[PDB]
This record gives structure tokens, sequence and C-alpha cells, in this order.
């Protein structure tokens, strides 16, 4: 019984280290400054702005699309798509065109 | 942890039961010697024969 | 069956602590006292022809009476004896049915006091050692011979 006791201790020192390190794992994770920032994001958007955005993600994830991934693709193709194509005075002048 | 409980409980019960099996050892090594320390006596009462 | 919440095994292998404990077990050698008690009955027979009137009769109640003695004597030498070879033969038995059984752990532990492990109990196996038997009652001695002839002698 000394020896099992002593056995039991052991095993539970493991045990109750792994718990404890992962409890502290979950109380980072809860709440996660990460966590925080993004429910703040999420919490910020206006009624149909954040309506609209949710919609998106049930699109995106029924896709699979809503990753750091493809958005940020898609970010990248449509600052490529808009920086090399560089972008009042073109309407003004169209206008003093027709007159 | 809960079972450990148990666990010290019974080996406390354990350790009585060591104490108290060696004293009934005692107990009966001591009646045994006392046996012959008659069986002695007896001995020295035959020298006396 | 009601498993043991109770820690406690019902039986458990050798523990080396108390293998050392178990080397320990042994009956302790009272041939010395048969000795002692030898040494004294063949003084008694010398000194009892010594002393007892030749015209006189009625020893061989005497003879008797210390013959049935003796014989009882070495038969409890015997039991002694064959006492010691049961434990000698229990201990060995016992350690190679414990070593065959696994040692003790928190799992086997649990394995032990739930009856899922069974190992030889010295208490048990103690019980089941064979009862104390006269072996080689010690009869040899000049004392038998003089305690069973000198009835006869005597008449």
């Amino acid at each position: 019984m000394n020896d099992v006791i002593g056995f039991f201790n052991e095993r539970e020192a493991d045990l109750k280290s792994q718990y404890e390190d992962k409890k502290k794992f979950v109380k980072e994770m809860r709440d996660t400054p990460e966590f925080q920032s993004w429910m703040r994001e999420i919490r910020s958007y206006d009624q149909d702005t954040k309506e609209k955005l949710n919609k998106v993600a049930e699109k995106y994830e029924e896709e699979g699309n809503f990753n750091l991934s493809f958005v940020q693709d898609v970010l990248d193709k449509l600052e490529s798509e808009i920086a090399m194509v560089n972008h009042e005075s073109a309407v003004t002048i169209l206008d003093q065109v027709t007159a | 942890l809960k079972d450990k409980k148990p666990f010290a409980n019974t080996k406390k019960t354990l350790e009585n039961q060591v104490e108290e099996l060696t004293e009934k050892c005692s107990l009966k090594t001591d009646e045994f010697l006392k046996a012959k320390e008659k069986i002695n006596e007896i001995f020295e009462k035959l020298n006396t024969i | 069956g009601a498993l043991n919440d109770n820690p406690i095994p019902k039986s458990v292998p050798l523990h080396p602590k108390s293998g050392k404990y178990f080397h320990n077990l042994h009956a302790r050698d009272l041939s010395n006292i048969y000795q002692q008690c030898y040494k004294q009955i063949d003084e008694t027979i010398n000194q009892l022809v010594d002393s007892t009137s030749p015209s006189t009769i009625g020893i061989e109640e005497q003879v008797a009476d210390i013959t049935s003695t003796y014989k009882l004597l070495s038969t409890y030498e015997s039991e002694s004896n064959s006492f010691d070879e049961h434990i000698k033969d229990l201990k060995k038995n016992f350690k190679q049915s414990s070593d065959a059984c696994p040692q003790i752990d928190l799992s086997t532990w649990d394995k032990y006091r739930t009856g899922e492990l069974t190992a030889p109990k010295l208490s048990e196996l103690y019980l089941n050692m064979p009862t104390p038997e006269p072996a080689t009652m010690v009869n040899n001695t000049d004392t038998l011979k003089i305690l069973k002839v000198l009835p006869y002698i005597w008449n």
C-alpha cells in the first residue's frame, strides 16, 4: 500500500500538472486578447452591416472560404487590380464637351 | 484522490493489524517460554532424584 | 460480489520488504529443548535403576507412565519437526506462487483488492499448510528402549 499510494501520488501529480496547465491555457483563452479584439470588431458593426457580414460568414463557411487565407487573397487580388490600374475633372469636362 | 483517502485509512488499518499480530506473536512466545520454564523446572526436579 | 472499497486486498504477493520478514518466518528450533528432555529422561532411567529396590516390585507403572510421557514428548518434537518442514515447503510454494503473481502497484492494488488479481496469502496458505504431524518421532534414543522394556526387566 505504501508503494501504491506513492504511485498514485506520482500519477496524480502528473495529472494535476497537465490539468492546471490546460486550465491556465483556457483562462488565457478566456478571454484571449485576440478573442476580445475579434469580438469587439464583430460587435462594432451596425445592424445591417453585421447582418450582411454574418450572411457572408455563412456563405464563406459553407464554401470554407471564411479563413485568413481566402480573405487575404481576395484583399491582395483587389489591391493588385486597383493599385496597378490607377484611377470631377472627367465629369465636368464631359459636360463641357456635351454642351 | 477520493480513492487515496480510503487508501490512507486502510493503510493505517494494515499497520494496526501488523502491530496487533506482532503483539500476539510475542504473547504466544511468552506462553511457550513459560512452558519451557516449567519443563526446565521438571528437569531440575529430576536431578534431585 | 462485494468488491473491496476497502483498498486492502484480500491477498497480495510477497512484497520484498516483507520478503525479508518472510525469511524470518520459521518455527523455532525446539530440538535443543527435546535433547535436554531426553538427557533428563536418561538420567531418570539411570537413577531409577540406582534407587529402586530390586526386592520391591511396582515400577512397571512408573516405567509405563514415563514411556507414554516420552512417546508423547517425542510426538511433540516430531510435530514441531513436521511443522518446520511444512513451514519450509509452504514458504517455498508461497514464494513461487506470489512471484508468479504480479507485484503490487496502484493498478495491481485495485486488481488485487477487487479480486481481479489473486495471490497466495500466507495466512490462508498457513491455514492450508499441512497440520504438524509426527515426523520421525524421536524414539531412537535409549530412553524409549528402556521405557519400553523396563517393566519386564523389573519383573
